[PDB]
């Protein structure tokens, strides 16, 4: 509702990275502070970030959105293709907000967009999905580099510490690499013709990017 | 903005209908996410010139 209203803006992983960006500083003070502080244990368990669909998730999805039919169709579709959970899938679609960005990024007038088309929209949703996955690892990597340069709040339980939790990150992220390597091929769960030349490369690019940042955190 | 002030011409015609609409939205969105003071000033600055430098861009602003 609020998201639909646009009053709230869901922080995309992309924005979260941008705030984290090495040059960035000023952005880091605000809403991000709340986000980083948030207890939600996505950081501790990265896998949960793009968890596979579950009936628990399905239930949450229904409860979460009762408000609108239309978004729902897309979210279900995307959740289906990648096999990501519905709630998360809803969030991905929810970056509907960034439509404006979408239009401008498109090519120069040799076309006056075919933006409205469902096919075009879905391709971009996949685009958004790839963007989010890649950015999330990106965020985590910078987030740690950030913390391990003096900053108490996020660390907390990590105050001039004992380093059990934090050490745990290494093995955990490490496990993720297998998945990243595994994405040699796209999920055949996805529909055909979605796989354009562009998608294939972006899919692959996501694979490398996730691996790179994951490696960086572990290092 | 600087172009418009010196230029007063129709940015909108050249920009195109859709691009202008999308752009204006960006300016509002510009203010929103990180609530930077600087970012807010920019939108105000851009819009102020647009209104003053005639109506072509201006009507678009209000209309969503």
């Amino acid at each position: 509702m609020a998201a639909a209203a646009g009053g709230p803006c869901v922080r995309s992983s992309r924005e979260l990275w941008t705030i984290l960006l090495g040059r960035s500083a000023l952005r880091e003070l605000s809403q991000i502070e709340a986000e980083l502080n948030k207890h939600w244990r996505r950081l501790l368990e990265g896998l949960s970030y793009y968890k596979p669909p579950s009936p628990s998730s399905a239930e949450k999805v229904k409860a979460n959105k009762d408000v609108a039919s239309p978004l729902k169709e897309l979210g279900l579709r995307i959740s289906k293709f990648l096999g990501l959970d519905e709630e998360q899938s809803v969030q991905l679609l929810q970056c509907y907000l960034q439509e404006d960005y979408r239009g401008t990024r498109d090519s120069v007038k040799t076309v006056l967009q075919d933006e409205r088309q469902s096919q075009a929209l879905i391709l971009k949703i996949a685009d958004y999905y790839y963007e989010e996955r890649t950015c999330i690892l990106r965020c985590v990597l910078h987030l740690l580099t950030y913390f391990q340069d003096e900053r108490h709040p996020y660390r907390v339980e990590y105050a001039d510490c004992v380093d059990k939790l934090e050490k745990e990150l290494v093995s955990k992220y490490r496990q993720q690499f297998e998945e990243l390597y595994k994405t040699e091929a796209p999920t055949w769960e996805t529909h055909g013709n979605l796989m354009t030349e562009r998608q294939v490369s972006r899919w692959f690019v996501q694979c490398l990017r996730e691996q790179s940042m994951l490696l960086e955190i572990i290092f | 903005k600087r172009l418009a002030t010196v230029a007063p011409m129709s940015v909108y015609a050249c920009l195109g209908n859709d691009a202008a609409a999308i752009r204006d939205a960006f300016l509002t969105r510009l203010q929103s996410k990180i609530e930077d003071m600087r970012i807010k000033v920019m939108i105000l600055e851009f819009l102020t010139v647009a209104v003053e430098t005639q109506p072509g861009l201006i009507e678009l602003f209000l209309n969503l």
